[PDB]
């Protein structure tokens, strides 16, 4: 009551026993603190097969194995902006069925000396459909995301691949190879549309990460002996209630092959991955004149 | 003026001191925190990731540093051979280094709690066979067959059924709590060592690769806890940053 | 009309038999607020009586704790993350010696007048928080709070603040999150003349009240350049350690 | 003596610190505070005040200072012209200077909420006419015609009936708050552009002027609030008071 | 109890929670504070259209449009001043007819190329009517005033003026153009009676403060195709209670065009402005012989 | 000798204009009347930014 | 106009505090008011001693904070950093 | 600032000053306690071997 | 000026006075200068038995 | 690309070897005539 309660703590379900002085919480002590969301949960983990028992969103509809083997990520579903989230004061527009659906992006080639490649969102939706158009007309952007990357391959062939979203997905560059450059990645590089952009460096991701620790962030497995599809339900995750999204990328899909596509000759050698994705419960905000970028 | 004494400590920074300090912004109230997905509010909760792990850390150069990440599987001659053996220490300098778990150990002087390292089969679906992964307690050295090593704690894992096994190393030390594991003194604190056999073999048919490979993701179960902070020194950097 | 509007008797229970263990083992020590609430150097002024980089007593050093390795990948673990800070800044020759010099630690934030010289008339603070403080003092701590207008603080900014298009010369605009410069922290030596003692100003930086979000992969590489995941293409090392086979330690 | 440790921070001098200070004059009453009326308790009651906003602000001779405070309206061609364009950014340098809220936008680092800007036709009762004051939301730039700008948050002004409109320009924007728009990396927080184009025309009769003139005030809502105060760079001083 | 209320803001109707450590309250910390009057209120707005139905004040009355176009300064009518702000001991004289009434000044011409116009308050009232002879007569004065500022033009005139109330309004000079002179401006500037002082730079009010700020200070438009007149009821400002009436002006009057007057060749070049102020409850305290100044 | 300070408890009543001129005397509200500067920046036409 | 008659508005909850800009935020901040030398040769101050007449409106900064206001009562947090002009910290 | 005098006795060090320090960690909780055999609590029992 | 670091087990020794280990962001560091009262710190039971 | 935009179905034949597209009734009029080469293509169902 004699303090202002002005702490970066100020909100969340757990109260911080303190040591404060002074008229501001955020002058105290750290203090005391008086399935797994981070572990890549499943629907039957997250509790939402209701959501997922036949995945149809808008006019289009995947066939996959659900629940189980379907991954939502960080635990959290897509949903839209609460009024204490938001702070745009115009009521955003929730197309819902031109908007929310599954977009096939394209059919990249997985080969044995693949690298892997990375899609940025939404930025992948940047120029297409109706989603596209309202990202270019509207300045706030809010969505979700229900990515399905597709690969099939037969019983014969092998391989598995790392499909994963990475939030914030920042391009690195070689910085000329000896690291005394200060090199910036291009802008076909950083956002690359729907055909995305292949990994120089899958090893660092182009950004210096492991990809080993990629795992952490929502992910899902394309071991051809076992599954052809890796459906990543994703929330929108920001800073931020709203952001644009022609010069923002919340996250980055990452598909990388870990274990090396192999089969014998006489096995069909085109084995593509395709990437098909569907923005959940999207919210457009702040209406102008559209823009590409 | 109120008596006073001053002991030793006045006017010296502990880093980590936990202190009230005058707040450079009066009636400053903060951004009101929206509700953003997947919050961490505990490194345990990192630690209990499935995490790449870097059995296979033989090569070095970066056109082949993605070959790290899996080991390969291929058919052998069936005498119960080798096929990739690793120390099950996680903050030790080797094949953990490229875990979750292994760079949040760096971070922390000791360790406790059981972990789990999932094997997952990524050859054909025709490709057949089991694996004796043999985790050797403290004492026991590299394991010179199979029969030396399944007296240690191991699973069987058919890779032909069941395309991901984990192998659980259970928390068995003399100490509550384990330092990091070095080629020393501190190898005392060594957890073991986790060595994967070829039970039967690798089975194919003809039209299937001859050679597959396995991707060893390693994490920490709900009874892990980190303990003692300290600078982390999986890497080190000579350089400034520019 | 429309109506579409503790081990006991995986758990270490499906891979060994196990006794009953009491895990009176705490995970206090696992939290943000205790690994992030240990002051780190995220920031040296240098301000010598000869050298180039300060030679007039004043420096603007832009609020960035991404210029040291250790402090810039702990709080990189995450991407957004918002948290009170502690600012200690502990001011001394760059012999070590303790000089009875008087300096002017000056918070400026974004929109505020960053000093031209030592005998600005921004050092008048009306408004900036600033400190005042001698050498011969015991290192200023202050509370900073979570000042951005963000709900979190963002290591990792896949994006563009401006937009237009992003030629090679805006190219490095990219990753520059303006919700995370939060203008410069501005030090001088408090006087008309130059100062007779060469001084050097090293900023540690104590988080509290943290909250984290986005686990990312760490560090693997060496850095290179302040707000920026740039690494060194041609000396890219792995993870870790090698071996010289895989069947041996 | 009581025993105590001194933490970092002891003996400096924060300027912002909130601190209980020695009084030099002891049992001082102060002279009792008479009524004045008028009283301010939140400089966002002094944000609130409509004030005159700078559109034109071409001219720079003290002579033609007087009018910046208006910009011109007349007869055109008919074919949806520009009248005036400005930045909806009350804290950047430019047109929102001449303005309250511009100025002590200059003393708060972030800014949040919607703006009210009354343009206020000066012209003779017999002139009429529409004008389209157009908010653009950031992303669009400075409209090519009409056609792109009414796309954007847009309000019709009839000058003829109405003599002032006031164009709300709403709160649209990706964080909760503002910082200070400027020309570079800052330009992320823009609040966007306010063009007001001839939806018809200026209509007189003869006998009335052919050019008039409207005044912009300039303001802010109930919801506006700034954060984070900062020394004004809106006025910069390179000489010292005589 | 321990401590003397003896803070600046005791009296005031919020409850300060402080941290002291001494005997004094102004020793504390400045710790938290536990239609608008500044966006020049109407009459309707402040409640007060009783007082406005008809503006007859004295033997003096003015036909205006009321209420609604009618600005109280600072939400506040003029009043008697209370016994708690009043130091004077002896009883002031009320006269309430003879000096409270609507006095007419003179008659400014309004030219396309003016710059505009300041009254000082009641300096403008020294030497005229009973209130005039009370203000010389009294040391003490307090009054609040009704500034009904009149400009006649027709239909096809425009122009708008900026009739405000400033507050203090100190005049500064050029010093000497150079800034390097330290020039004040005269008696005849200061204190330039009924008749007025033309503004010699309008844009810093010659005082250094932008004209375009002041609409803070109660203020209002003779946006000539809307309204005539601005009538402003101001109440008295003041630290004191009362002041010397001949050298303190509490207010200036600026009135300058913001839009310039403008009509075509046939139309009436004379457009005078006329200003006319009643006081509103004024009190004359210290009586001794008249004092021109 | 620097003297800084920082006022508590503070009420203050009637806003005015800021001081959009260059201070010249202390408690005098002169200002250079030959270099008058606008409130803010100037624009080279109306119709752009 | 409150955003409601001129656009169509969605319900915020605008949980942002005012309490940054009170009279006891803007104006609580220390700010050089007065500088006085007293140099060794100088003409200034060379008796050792200086008489500062207590005017706050000389220094653009602070002078301009406070005449955002005519009217303005308030107690006072003096505060007196002695250096020397080089900036050092003298035993004096 | 409370008012507050300084004693003697200020800035030295009683090596057997029982007093209160800053901890180097925080949050760190120990290693439990097992139970050990044959605890010393006073060295009185050992004077009683 | 001395900087007094306690570096736990795994954490990086400082091969000299420069060194990056001593931006301590995570290892318990004191500083304080000799003109100062000796730097007491509370060190709890570390080991891990 | 183009085709996406529209009702779309997702058919993983390597595993179920049989899917429905469902086309929705999707038109202006509440009923359709036969659409022709002509005039009467304005009774388009559409494209599949
Ligand atoms: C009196 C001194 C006050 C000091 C105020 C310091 C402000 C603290 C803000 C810290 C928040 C992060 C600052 C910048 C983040 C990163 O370095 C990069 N921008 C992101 O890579
Ligand atoms: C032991 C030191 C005590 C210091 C006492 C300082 C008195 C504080 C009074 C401040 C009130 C304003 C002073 C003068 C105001 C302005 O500068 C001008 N006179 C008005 O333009």
């Amino acid at each position: 009551s004699h303090e202002n309660s002005n702490s970066a703590t100020e909100g969340s379900t757990i109260n911080y026993t303190t040591i404060n002085y002074y008229k501001d919480s955020y002058a105290a002590t750290a203090g005391k603190q008086s399935a797994a969301p981070l572990k890549s949960p499943s629907a039957e983990a997250c509790g939402y097969s209701d959501r997922v028992a036949q995945l149809t969103i808008g006019n289009s509809t995947i066939t996959t194995q659900a629940a189980a083997n379907i991954i939502v990520g960080y635990g959290e579903w897509p949903s839209y902006c609460s009024d204490d989230d938001a702070t745009a004061v115009d009521k955003p527009t929730r197309p819902d069925v031109s908007v929310n659906r599954f977009y096939t992006l394209d059919t990249k080639l997985w080969e044995k000396s693949s690298k892997g490649w990375y899609w940025k969102f939404p930025d992948v939706l940047t120029e297409t459909g109706v989603f596209g158009q309202n990202a270019q007309f509207h300045y706030l952007y809010r969505s979700g995301f229900c990515i399905h990357v597709q690969c099939n391959a037969s019983k014969f062939h092998q391989g598995a691949l790392l499909v994963a979203i990475l939030p914030e997905y920042v391009i690195g560059t070689v910085a000329g190879g000896t690291g005394t450059e200060d090199s910036h990645p291009p802008y076909i590089q950083t956002q690359p549309g729907a055909d995305g952009f292949e990994l120089q460096h899958p090893y660092v991701l182009d950004a210096g990460i492991p990809i080993s620790q990629l795992t952490v962030c929502p992910h899902q497995w394309i071991n051809l002996r076992t599954n052809n599809c890796a459906t990543i339900i994703v929330p929108y995750m920001n800073t931020l209630p709203f952001d644009s999204a022609l010069n923002h990328c919340n996250f980055g899909l990452l598909v990388v092959p870990i274990s090396p596509l192999d089969f014998d000759q006489g096995a069909t050698p085109v084995i593509p991955i395709t990437i098909t994705l569907a923005p959940m419960c999207s919210e457009f905000a702040g209406l102008r004149q559209a823009v590409t970028q | 003026g109120f008596p006073t004494e001053l002991k030793p400590g006045t006017n010296q920074f502990l880093t980590t001191d936990d202190g009230v300090s005058a707040p450079i912004l009066p009636n400053f109230h903060p951004t009101p925190c929206i509700h953003i997905p997947g919050e961490v509010r505990n490194l345990l909760e990192l630690c209990q990731v499935e995490t790449i792990l870097e059995v296979n850390n033989v090569p070095t150069n970066a056109t082949s540093l993605m070959e790290r990440l899996r080991f390969p599987v291929s058919a052998q001659a069936g005498k119960g051979e080798l096929c990739a053996v690793f120390r099950a220490d996680p903050g030790r300098d080797g094949p953990w280094q490229s875990t979750m778990l292994g760079q949040l150990c760096g971070y922390y002087t000791q360790w406790s709690g059981s972990l789990e390292v999932t094997f997952m089969f990524t050859g054909s679906f025709m490709a057949t066979g089991k694996m004796l992964i043999a985790y050797t307690p403290p004492g026991g050295p590299l394991p010179k067959d199979r029969a030396t090593a399944m007296l240690g704690t191991h699973v069987i894992w058919d890779f032909g059924l069941q395309s991901s096994v984990t192998l659980v190393i259970p928390w068995i030390s003399n100490t509550h709590y384990r330092a990091h594991a070095r080629d020393g003194v501190f190898d005392y604190y060594t957890t073991g060592l986790v060595s994967i056999w070829y039970q039967t073999n690798y089975v194919v048919p003809i039209g299937a690769p001859n050679t597959a490979y396995i991707i060893a993701l390693a994490a920490a179960q709900k009874n892990f806890t980190m303990k003692l902070c300290k600078d982390t020194s999986h890497i080190l950097q000579t350089a400034s940053i520019q | 009309r429309v109506a579409d509007m503790n081990t006991q008797v995986t758990s270490d229970e499906s891979m060994i038999e196990t006794r009953c263990v009491l895990n009176s083992h705490s995970t206090a020590e696992t939290t943000l607020d205790s690994f992030f609430s240990r002051a780190g150097l995220v920031g040296e002024i240098d301000l010598p009586l000869e050298g180039t980089t300060n030679p007039n007593g004043y420096a603007n050093w832009d609020i960035d704790i991404t210029g040291y390795a250790q402090m810039r990948r702990k709080v990189e673990l995450f991407t957004y993350m918002r948290f009170d800070a502690e600012f200690t800044f502990v001011a001394c020759t760059p012999t070590g010696q303790v000089v009875p010099q008087l300096l002017q630690y000056m918070f400026v934030p974004p929109g505020a007048p960053k000093p031209e010289s030592r005998e600005s008339l921004a050092w008048q603070t009306a408004t900036n928080p600033s400190v005042f403080v001698k050498l011969t003092d015991p290192p200023a701590q202050v509370s900073v709070p979570f000042m951005s207008p963000a709900s979190a603080y963002q290591w990792f900014y896949d994006g563009y603040p401006t937009f237009g298009e992003h030629k090679q010369e805006k190219d490095l605009e990219y990753g520059a999150c303006p919700n995370n410069m939060m203008g410069t922290f501005s030090v001088r030596t408090v006087g008309s003349s130059k100062s007779k003692y060469a001084l050097v100003v090293r900023i540690y930086m104590r988080m509290k009240h943290v909250r984290a979000w986005i686990p990312r992969p760490m560090r693997n590489q060496n850095y290179l350049f302040k707000a920026n995941p740039n690494y060194a293409g041609d000396s890219i090392k792995p993870t870790g350690t090698s071996r010289n086979a895989i069947t041996t330690l």
